[PDB]
DNA sequence: GCTTGACAAAAGTGTTAAATTGTGCTATACT
């Protein structure tokens, strides 16, 4: 809606939505574009905001300018950094495997107080690397996503907490800034019996000012006096002691032993954050650390208003952790840019002590100044941290949701099993930011979830929500993005309420929500802001569920995450019954190609499509063609348009891979059959027609890389040839001179790619070999043969070949003269084990795919295309499947509204202009907005062509279905439809794994697992448990002694095999020996002692 | 043999720690930066705990099965098979 | 508690004086291993590191002694001595541990025994196999309670050896080389092969989680096409088993005894009801009970 | 140089990364004993053994002297004359002899298989 | 335990275990827990000495050592875990946990392992002491009969 | 815990068991589970009806139709062996421990009850909501009860205080003692 | 039946030059 050609799509949504779906993106680009602080911020601050907008880069380099030493004899000042031309384009970079960058220019001031000279000088960083128009990032050739995190806002936090032992109420706060040490109250570093009295005399305040501040405070008086410390020089030494235990204090550091852990600004960080939720709540110095204090006072007496000398009042309340008031988010610019401060801060070390051990008036910003530690800072970013990821592409909706995800996990915040599982619950303040449904299954359940549709970040790090505010009973077109803070302060009204004319509150009683939050009414003169629109705690994935009100909860997330699940089919069929967003998030995903002109077409191709703008100037888009995703997927596109066709600025010139005509298409419309039949779909399972093979609806297609290189080894130098020590000239045949597989041929597992032979060492060959060598008069070769081959159960055709080579320039790390990447491709039809789904939780194998003769089909002639239990539907209550499988069969065959005499009842309330759709028209349900009961039955009853004018489903969603095998008709009437089912990324031949024998793990004997390794199964402990319960000896021990840790039982038992014989008796588990040698190596004298036979020795 | 009657632990004595050991090992090396080749008299010293190669001395005078169990007076590494540098311990004696 | 140690140390010919060592024992090179991978970079076992500290310390110590030094600087010698034996034994167990490169702790040798990943629990009360595989499950509802469906890939691979004696004994292969290759490329003789050497020599199929012993159940092995495991409706009660997309681990009994105990107490059809509650296990469910009421 | 200032790995780092390995466990061990090369170096063994019989006691002698197949020790041409009481060039002729025998297609035929 | 005697803790612990089952609805055969709570009471506290006092002993290694032909104690509860420890064996209770706490007691006391227990003959790689791997089923000694012979 | 526990004899042949209630009262009535405490059992003592009778010898599998005869003849306890009782020196004896419930017949000697027991109480524990695991595993680790109740130290009628906040229970005994 | 002399390649030895490797050392004053 409101896309140059977006396609038609009719909805039921009986509200208006006031506010567009913001761009998904922005989460990720905005927090990028404040860390480097291009044009496009600096307007956005300056017109609404603050006047000296500050970029990450300045925000940081402001920290360290100047830089001085002790002496304070010397000063360097930096300033003014610059970015250049982006070296190369991310195309040629994911091509070459380098990364996307900028370099990054700075200008050095070095200034000598005693001469008093300058030095400037123009100082190279280094190259940092920038973010793609996709809110990603090439990192050595891959695209890479910085996931934003989740951490407790430096501020002043109470709790209260009951203890058993007094069964009493106690109140304790704590003070988390953005570095440094913490306290608790004293409790202080981890050191604990303190007197939080102690350490206001350690200030030097006198006993009086106690008796004073303290005032209505009845322990504040009682500890005074039950402290023994006399003196505030003496407070100090008590809280020396304990802080710094075994060095002999003295007057100088026993007094800036305060004042630099906390006041000092260099070991202790004022927060923005910090700095900001207290100064209202209430950068350190004495005001802040006796305001705790009297807040805590006033919080243990119960008073709910606190004032002190010079100060505003304000509430004295506990404190949550987990309201999104006090837990932000850290955004990839403040994840970068807390990482450049590493990066300085370490060479600031090396700036200053550089300083004294050089020649002064000799050095200049280049000598002082070593980039090492900066540029490491960002390349182990971007490189092994928890928040930089390899980017999540099956589809497109996989990969927008990988960008705006938020955790709490990784450096910064609570990691793994720390966290509690209170902070996982959902907190009523998530409404409208981080969606409820939306988060992992497993051990990560509620410290993952999704940004949602229309929430905002604020430049602190605070999730904001958009609102429409309603004043005296009238709802303006007044949008205010509110924080979780302020949002407590109003009552929200219900997305969904009576509208009245020109606007205006028509139900007596109004929807609302309080703080607590509450539910309650009014007569809605108290309303002040209401919501933008339903589904505003939903998430883009979530949003896309049709029916999602009547699904619950555990089967709706287990729909979203399997969504980003799905894989991209050839014909990319879009959804027949959908909702609003399978348009808007298929063009922010960044897999379309949109015309960002308006204009005609100048040519159309497979390669690229060219645009002539209205303004004369010329646009032209290159596709991508069969590019194999990060996981495997095809990402091809194909061009939606014609050459003379007219265009609009923002239209859709050729989908992605998942989508169709604008819209996302993560899997096909079926007819479905929800009978039981025969047994063959059981516990979930699924049939199939044959039809699904044939047409190719559910096949998709899958890409390899495989990768060689040749080095330069201390014994020669690795080749690239066509020449192997022992082959077959057949084993060649698709091969080319220099030794890499011809482009198009079939690969068979095991197949050649690239050959490729390594010098050997002195060989010492067996006289039995020796001789054949003589005989048939073959030469032993002075060179080993390690090539590349296809790996174990794989298949497929040669794509493209890929070459980099020493002789020829290129690059390549040092020893590294050639290397040569192959791509393999194959179209996988759907096949019997391979997972499908809909959107609302349901997901099972294909158990079966049968003729079409034999399948149960229409009167018609229409074989059903699958078939689903009916057994597991009602108990999991996702009955949404159901709906939307009646609704499937509507948007197929059409239909039209009675239009004898007026509308009928179900239609009162209901759609506009809905009346009558054709054949195959596509429909969309708004989450909650969409289609109700009433109107579904009304429309069951519709339009009954096939081709004859007979009708093949009545008002109840059922058919007779003909038996395709006796040929009878089913005694009762089957539930038939159309449903929407995705292709999911398990598939059999990845998952199909046997092993006979193979590799054995080096210090461990034991055969090593995963497909990559052609390893063998684990037989764990659970296992054997199993296996001694049965009782049976002799099959546990040969599992764990010839099957794997016995090094001359398992060639025994080979050999026993091909000759037929007896297998023999199983020796000693080599990882028992180990384990001997391991205990030895511990002083432990481990002696193996036969009956009477005293010591065994194993060799 | 697998049948094995009782299994026993205790203090190893400095003794036993020497008697098990087939050599000191004097220095922190592990192997040779350019031919890397095991240092002697380090860590991996074919020396102390064993042949690289099997029945393969250190500089190869006796190359052959033909003499088992008998060590190079060049470089002192005894002739057989490699399984024993997975089987040998040395010690360090502590100042 | 005092006499209980004081106690040990008599009954047991131990001198106390192995609790303080004047020899460290050093393991040998291929439990602590430094191999170049593919490409030729390096990588080595942290206790080298170790030995490393600990052998360096003790011979500067040798050093300061013969120069004579004063106590200050020969005593720290032997304090840092002492530390770096302790991190070679157990690391981090007094004060903060031995880190390399990024801060992770070093792995000492108590770091090798002890935890899920060390030898009890990873190398010795469990351990990978040989001859067998896994797949996703499909169901098998036209099988009989003792069968089990086996992709034909899988089956060959799982019984190549048999197979290869096999199609020697018959003229299709003249020497167990060409046998070897005869099965790698899959010439079609070799199915008529794969089914007599399958033929009523049984297999174990795991599900884990393995709660109770039926979740280890024998089967007679059938040629299945596809590349999914056929399992037989009536004993996913007893494997817990959903056909939302589970897999199962196939192990093949080698051993005469292994096959006997196989065939005899693991088959399916003799495991009906649970061995707790007595009750029956493979009694029908969902479909079967609508189906017959 | 750039190849020396190269730092090696630990063997002990978790690159499983939610994958709960360390990179020590995916170390293959090259030099472990291949049972099915083992098995038919073993048939090989006993096919030469074979062939050989089809030889003179002499000729056989002399080429297992000359591949040292009995010892392990190769011998040189002189070697071989002394034990036979002969010129080493004699013994150079037995040998092309009985190659020229050995390379003839009835003897040399089964031994095709065993190319590597 | 001190008030009922042994036998009546074992009447409560199978009752009280067998409830919490009952309430979720799961059928549990009293015996299954009976030989659970069985190992909690096979040994006994020493108040009096060959044995220290406040040990845990086995119970029938406590009555024929204490006879000695010509030293008290009183029944013992002890959970699972702490039971288990106890074990005989020293690798057995080694690779259960607390290794390193396991190692140091048995190096000090000396200890010797029989390998008895299964889980110690796992370990090794040995037969375990019970279904076919004991010693009267492996032992079977089978040949045909001498009118099975004839007919041949 | 129990994984060294196996059958090693047929039997042990003490006469020490356990009473099973198996009944009560009725009609003035199965107890609501003898499935899983009487059933599968083996009687240690003849099972004597009132006077002579002697419905069910000794050493009987105790299968649904003896406990319909038991009951006809009235008896509401029963004397049965169990693994609680079983004095075999090493492991326990096939009569002590009963059917298995696999095989329904007398327990194989190899068989090991341990493991099996340990797997037959595990493994519902992933349907136990949690009143729960928490507390299963209190018992089975024998540690002392989350909140502590008292029980009667000797036999006597009792005398209840209510000291407000508290509760004070006073037994006298039948003695009458201290 | 197989041997003899001429002969050249291949294999060892001894002698030397080049390289690689170990160690000592550096004096404004600096804790
Ligand atoms: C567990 C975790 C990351 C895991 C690798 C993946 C999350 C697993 C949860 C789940 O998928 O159910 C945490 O990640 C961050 C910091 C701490 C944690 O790291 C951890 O505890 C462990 C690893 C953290 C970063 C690892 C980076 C590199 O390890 C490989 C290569 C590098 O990136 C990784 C790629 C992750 C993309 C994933 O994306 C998901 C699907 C798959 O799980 C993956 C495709 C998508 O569903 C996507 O929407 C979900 C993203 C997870 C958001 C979490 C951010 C916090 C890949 C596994
Ligand atoms: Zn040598
Ligand atoms: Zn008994």
């Amino acid at each position: 809606n409101s896309v140059p050609g977006a396609p038609n799509r009719v909805s039921f949504a009986k509200l208006r939505e006031p506010l567009e779906v913001p761009g998904l993106l922005d989460v990720q680009t905005d927090s990028f574009e404040w860390l480097v602080g291009s044009d496009r911020w600096r307007q956005a601050a300056i017109d609404r905001g603050e006047e000296n907008p500050v970029g990450g880069l300045e925000e940081v380099l402001a920290e360290l300018s100047p830089i001085e030493d002790f002496s304070g004899s010397m000063s360097l000042s930096f300033s003014d950094p610059r970015f250049d031309e982006v070296k190369a384009s991310v195309d040629e970079c994911k091509d070459k495997d380098m990364t996307y960058a900028a370099p990054l220019f700075v200008t050095a001031e070095f200034i000598n107080n005693n001469t008093g000279e300058i030095k400037s000088q123009t100082v190279f960083m280094g190259d940092f690397p920038m973010m793609t128009e996709k809110g990603t990032f090439i990192i050595n050739g891959t695209e890479r996503v910085v996931v934003s995190q989740l951490v407790r806002s430096p501020g002043v936090y109470f709790d209260e907490t009951i203890d058993k032992s007094t069964e009493k109420t106690l109140h304790s706060v704590k003070v988390i800034p953005g570095r440094g040490a913490w306290l608790e109250f004293v409790r202080i570093d981890r050191k604990r019996r303190q007197p939080v009295t102690v350490l206001l005399k350690a200030l030097g305040w006198t006993n009086e000012q106690i008796v004073e501040r303290f005032g209505f405070s009845e322990i504040m008086m009682g500890t005074l006096e039950k402290d023994t410390t006399s003196g505030t020089d003496e407070a100090l030494l008590d809280i020396y002691r304990k802080l710094r235990p075994g060095e002999p204090p003295t007057k100088e550091s026993a007094q800036t032993l305060l004042e630099n852990l906390f006041f000092k600004e260099k070991r202790y960080d004022l927060a923005r954050v910090g700095r900001y939720k207290v100064n209202k709540k209430l950068t350190l110095t004495e005001e802040d650390v006796v305001a705790t204090i009297e807040y805590l006072v006033r919080l243990h007496e119960g008073q709910t208003s606190m004032t002190v000398p010079g100060g505003v009042e304000v509430p004295v309340e506990v404190d949550d952790i987990d309201h999104f008031g006090n837990r932000r988010l850290r955004t990839v610019g403040e994840l970068i840019q807390n990482q450049i401060r590493v990066g300085l801060s370490r060479m600031e070390r090396v700036v200053r002590e550089r300083m004294t051990t050089q020649d002064v008036e000799a050095i200049t910003p280049q000598t002082l100044i070593n980039i090492r530690p900066v540029v490491a800072a960002i390349k182990e970013f971007f490189g092994t941290s928890q928040l930089s990821q390899f980017m999540d592409q099956n589809n497109p909706l996989s990969g927008l949701t990988h960008k705006r995800r938020l955790s709490a996990l990784g450096p910064g915040g609570l990691s793994r099993e720390r966290a509690g599982l209170e902070v996982r619950d959902v907190h009523p303040s998530h409404y409208g930011r981080m969606c409820p449904i939306e988060t992992p299954e497993g051990p990560n359940i509620g410290l993952i979830g999704s940004l949602s549709v229309y929430a905002r970040v604020n430049p602190f790090g605070f999730i904001e929500t958009p609102y429409r505010k309603v004043e005296n009973g009238v709802v303006t077109d007044q949008i205010d993005y509110l924080t979780a803070d302020e949002e407590d302060r109003h009552v929200v009204a219900q997305a969904n309420s009576p509208t009245d004319e020109n606007g205006r509150f028509t139900e007596d009683r109004v929807m609302v929500r309080k703080k607590g939050g509450e539910v309650e009414f009014v007569s809605a003169d108290q309303v002040d802001y209401m919501d933008v629109s339903p589904r505003q705690m939903v998430s883009v994935a979530t949003a896309m569920i049709p029916f999602l009100e009547h699904d619950d909860a555990n089967r709706a997330l287990m729909g979203a995450n399997m969504q980003r699940q799905a894989v991209p089919l050839v014909r990319s069929e879009a959804p027949l019954v959908g909702t609003g967003m399978e348009l808007r998030a298929a063009i922010d995903a960044g897999d379309v190609v949109v015309a960002d002109k308006t204009g005609v077409i100048e040519e159309v191709s497979a390669d690229y499509i060219t645009v002539m703008a209205d303004d004369g100037t010329r646009q032209s888009y290159r596709l991508r063609k069969f590019a194999r995703s990060n996981h495997g997927t095809c990402a091809n596109q194909r061009p939606i348009v014609d050459a003379g066709q007219r265009v609009e600025a923002g239209q859709v010139i050729a989908d992605g891979p998942c989508t169709q005509n604008g819209e996302m298409a993560l899997g096909k419309n079926l007819l479905v059959a929800i009978m039981p039949w025969e047994g063959h779909n059981y516990e979930d399972a699924i049939i199939l027609s044959n039809r699904l093979v044939e047409e190719d609806v559910l096949t998709s297609i899958h890409i390899e890389e495989h990768e060689i290189d040749a080095r330069d080894t201390k014994l020669g130098a690795e080749e690239i040839t066509r020449d192997i020590p022992n082959v077959s000239d057949e084993v060649l045949a698709d091969l080319d001179e220099r030794g890499i597989v011809r482009i198009g041929a079939e690969v068979r597992d095991g197949d050649i790619l690239v050959g490729k032979v390594t010098p050997k060492g002195e060989t010492e060959l067996t006289p039995e070999e020796r001789l054949l060598r003589a005989i048939f008069g073959e030469k032993a070769r002075e060179v080993r043969d390690t090539s590349l081959k296809v790996p174990h159960g794989e298949s497929g055709k040669v794509i493209g070949i890929r070459v980099f080579s020493r002789e020829d320039d290129d690059e390549l790390p040092a020893g590294v003269n050639e290397l040569v990447r192959v791509y393999v491709a194959q179209k996988r039809k759907i096949s019997d084990g391979d997972k499908l789904a809909g959107r609302h939780g349901n997901k099972g194998v294909i158990g079966k795919i049968l003729p079409v003769e034999d399948m149960p089909f229409l009167p018609d002639g229409t074989p059903v295309d699958i078939i689903l239990n009916t057994h597991g539907v009602p108990r999991r209550m996702n009955i949404g499947q159901i709906l939307e499988t009646h609704l499937g069969w509507v948007a197929k065959a059409g239909w039209n509204i009675d239009v004898a005499a007026g509308v009928p009842d179900w239609a009162s309330k209901l759609p506009e202009e809905l009346y009558s759709a054709p054949a195959d028209s596509t429909v969309a349900t708004p989450v909650f907005d969409g289609a109700q009961e009433g109107e579904l039955a009304g429309l069951l009853g519709s339009t009954l062509p096939n081709r004859d004018g007979e009708v093949m489903v009545d008002a109840d969603g059922k058919s007779t279905l003909f038996d395709g095998r006796s040929g009878e008709p089913f005694p009762y009437p089957v539930t038939v439809g159309y449903m929407y089912i995705l292709k999911l990324h398990h598939l059999v031949d990845d998952k199909i794994h046997a092993r006979s024998t193979g590799p054995y793990s080096m210090i461990t004997q034991q055969p090593l697992g995963g497909k990559a390794q052609f390893g063998g199964q684990r037989f764990g402990e659970m296992e054997c448990w199993a296996m001694q319960a049965y009782g049976a000896a002799y099959t546990l021990q040969e599992l764990l002694t010839i099957k794997s840790d016995d090094t001359v039982g398992r060639v025994k038992v080979y050999e026993a095999i091909v000759k037929g014989e007896n297998i023999p008796e199983p020796g000693i588990p080599e990882s028992f020996k180990v384990l001997l040698k391991e205990l030895q190596s511990l002083c432990l004298n481990v002696e193996v002692l036969s009956s009477d036979g005293a010591a065994i020795e194993m060799r | 043999v697998n049948f094995f009657d009782e299994l026993r632990i205790g203090l190893a004595t400095a003794d036993d720690i020497r008697n098990w050991s087939y050599g000191e090992v004097k220095k922190p090396e592990t192997i040779n930066y350019r031919t890397l080749k095991p240092e002697k008299d380090g860590l991996f010293c074919e020396k102390i705990f064993g042949p690289t190669r099997d029945w393969e001395c250190y500089c190869g005078k006796y190359k052959r099965v033909r003499f088992k169990g008998i060590i190079c007076e060049r470089c002192g590494v005894e002739v057989t098979r490699a399984k024993v540098r997975r089987e040998r311990m040395g010690h360090i004696e502590l100042a | 508690k005092r006499l209980k140690v004081v106690a040990a140390f008599q009954q047991s010919g131990n001198s106390p004086m192995g609790m303080v060592l004047d020899a460290v024992p050093v393991i040998p090179p291929e439990l602590r291993p430094m191999v170049q991978l593919d490409g030729g970079r390096f990588a080595t076992s942290d206790l080298n590191d170790l030995y490393r500290r600990v052998i360096n310390r003790n011979n500067r110590l040798k050093r300061l002694i013969d120069l004579g030094a004063p106590e200050i600087i020969v005593n720290n010698e032997k304090r840092m001595l002492q530390e770096s034996v302790d991190a070679l034994f157990d690391n981090g167990r007094r004060g903060r541990p031995v880190t390399g490169p990024g801060n992770r702790p070093l792995k000492s040798l108590s770091d090798l025994l002890k935890g899920k990943q060390g030898r009890f629990r990873q190398n010795l009360l469990g351990k990978r196999v040989d001859y067998s595989g896994r797949s996703v499950i499909v169901v098998g509802p036209q099988l009989k309670l003792h069968q089990c469906g086996l992709p034909k890939l899988m089956a060959l691979e799982l019984f190549k050896p048999f197979v290869m004696k096999r199609l020697v004994d018959l003229n299709h292969a003249q020497n167990i080389k060409s046998a070897k290759r005869m099965v790698e490329r899959q010439r079609p003789q070799v199915w008529d092969v794969l089914e007599e050497v399958i033929a009523e020599h049984p297999v174990l199929l795991n599900r884990a989680p393995t709660l109770h012993r039926l979740g280890i159940q024998a089967f007679e092995p059938q040629l299945v096409e596809g590349k999914a495991i056929q399992l037989h409706p009536l004993v996913c009660e007893a494997f817990n088993a959903d056909f939302d997309g589970d897999q199962m681990a196939v192990h093949l009994p080698l051993s005469a005894e292994a096959q006997a105990e196989a065939r005899i107490l693991m088959l399916s059809s003799n495991n009906i009801l649970s061995p707790a509650s007595g009750k029956p296990l493979a009694m029908p469910r969902l479909d079967m009970v609508t189906g017959l009421y | 140089i750039q190849q020396y200032a190269r730092e090696p790995i630990s063997l002990d780092q978790t690159i499983g990364d939610e994958g709960d390995s360390q990179l020590g466990d995916f170390i293959e061990d090259s030099e472990a004993v291949v049972a099915v090369d083992a098995v038919s170096f073993t048939l090989l063994q006993d096919q030469l053994q074979s062939v050989l019989e089809t030889l003179s006691e002499r000729e056989a002698g002399v080429v297992r002297l000359r591949f040292g197949l009995t010892d392990g020790q190769p011998r040189t041409l002189d070697e071989i004359g002394q034990v036979y009481g002969v010129t080493r060039e004699r013994i150079r002729q037995i040998e092309s002899k009985t190659m020229s025998k050995l390379r003839h297609p009835s003897r040399s035929q089964v031994l095709r298989d065993y190319l590597d | 335990l001190r008030v009922q005697g042994p036998r009546e803790v074992q009447i409560h612990l199978v009752k009280e275990v067998q409830e919490v089952y009952r309430a979720q609805g799961v059928s549990i055969h009293d015996k299954h827990i009976e030989v659970i709570v069985r190992q909690m009471l096979r040994r006994v506290t020493i108040i009096d000495s060959e044995f220290l006092p406040g040990s845990l002993t086995e119970r029938a290694e406590f009555e024929a050592e204490n006879r000695r032909v010509v030293a008290a104690g009183r029944p013992v509860l002890m959970g699972i875990t702490k039971a288990s420890l106890a074990t005989d064996s020293w690798l057995s209770a080694a690779s259960f946990q607390e290794t390193t706490r396991v190692l140091t007691d048995a190096a000090i006391n000396c200890r010797s392992d029989k390998l008895n227990g299964l889980k110690e003959n796992v370990i090794i790689g040995k037969l375990i002491p019970a279904g076919t791997g004991i010693s009267r089923y492996r032992n079977i000694q089978v040949q045909p009969t001498e009118e099975a012979r004839a007919a041949a | 815990v129990s994984q060294d526990v196996i059958v090693r004899e047929h039997d042990c042949e003490t006469e020490r068991g356990i009473n099973v209630t198996l009944a009560e009262r009725g009609p003035d009535i199965r107890d609501a589970h003898v499935e899983t405490s009487a059933f599968a059992r083996t009687l240690a003592t003849d099972a004597v009806d009132a006077n002579g009778n002697v419905i069910i010898e000794r050493g009987h599998d105790l299968g649904d139709p003896a406990i319909d005869a038991l009951l006809a003849a009235g008896i509401t306890t029963v004397k049965v062996r169990s693994v609680l009782t079983c004095t075999s020196a090493t492991g326990v004896c096939a009569m002590c421990y009963g059917r298995s419930m696999a095989t329904g017949k007398l327990v194989d000697i190899g068989e090991a009850v341990g493991i099996v027991a340990a797997q037959s109480i595990g493994e519902p524990g992933t349907q136990l909501t949690m009143g729960g695991l928490p507390r299963v595993q209190e018992l089975f680790e024998a540690r002392v009860p989350r909140n502590k109740a008292p029980i009667a130290d000797v036999a006597g009628r009792v005398r209840l205080e209510e000291s407000d906040k508290f509760f004070k229970i006073t037994i006298v005994p039948d003695d009458g003692g201290e």
